[PDB]
């Protein structure tokens, strides 16, 4: 059981990255699967999380409509498409299965409110760098509305 | 509209063979929030692992120094006879609504030699 993220490194403010995800070794197309981040030296971030059809992707208050989740079963594969990138943005972004949410929908679809869940499988993480190569004065951040 | 906070200490030390205990407090949180609570250990490095889930079920291959309560309140997690390799940092996470994850901010436990 594996995952491996992809598509990190540098990006210019206001820029855009996709992040893909491999996954291996267990039923992909019936779990629901997360991007979690984490900026340096700081906490774990819930993204958002996708169902086995992508008629559910959900999403943390601070993403305002700028990232989308994606999926493509049969390639096994998980995408984070991210546009209008800040430095509030720059961090480790982890691919995450729920793998607890399986032993009770085994299809992935229903979107029930607070079911059981469990972040059992997570990726190495891959880097997000939104820089100009200036200090943290050179950095922008959210204008507030949405 | 106010969504569920989880809060844990910043910070707690302890020494081999002690037992310590990493709370996680919510606002805007109910019981269901500590029903569904799972918690994250992360190693210097290391990628994070789930080490307890369901308020207090315990996967397989995580050892059985992990366990973890809850109550209406809070969430828990206790570290038995703790070694050198418990220093990591630990978050736990739930529901911050029925569609959203939020986890803590994270407890870095410091094992002290």
């Amino acid at each position: 059981v594996q995952l491996v993220e992809s598509g990190g490194g540098l990006v210019r403010p206001g820029g855009s990255l996709r992040l893909s995800c491999a996954a291996s070794g267990f039923s992909y197309s019936n779990h629901w699967m997360h991007w979690v981040r984490q900026a340096p030296g700081k906490g774990l971030v819930w993204v958002s999380r996708i169902n086995s059809d992508g008629s559910t992707r959900n999403y943390a208050d601070f993403v305002k409509g700028r990232f989308t989740i994606s999926r493509d079963n049969a390639e096994n594969t998980l995408y984070l498409e991210m546009n209008s990138l800040t430095a509030d943005d720059t961090a480790v972004y982890y691919c995450v299965r729920d793998g607890v949410r399986f032993y009770y929908d085994s299809t992935g679809y229903y979107p029930d409110s607070f079911f059981k869940y469990g972040m059992d499988v997570w990726g190495q993480g891959t880097t997000v760098t939104v820089s100009s190569g200036t200090g943290g004065s050179g950095g922008g951040g959210s204008g507030g509305g949405g | 509209a106010s969504q569920s906070v989880l809060t844990q200490p910043v910070s707690v030390s302890g020494s081999p063979g002690q037992s310590i205990t990493i709370s996680c407090t919510g606002t805007s949180s109910n019981a269901d929030t500590y029903n569904l609570v799972s918690w994250y250990q992360q190693r210097p490095g290391k990628a994070p692992k789930l080490m307890i889930y369901e308020g207090t079920k315990r996967p397989s291959g995580v050892s059985n120094r992990f366990s973890a309560s809850k109550s209406a309140t809070a969430a828990s997690l206790t570290i038995s006879g703790l070694q050198p390799e418990d220093e990591a940092d630990y978050y736990c996470c739930s529901y911050a609504t029925s569609r959203t994850l939020v986890f803590g901010g994270g407890t870095k436990l410091t094992v002290v030699a």
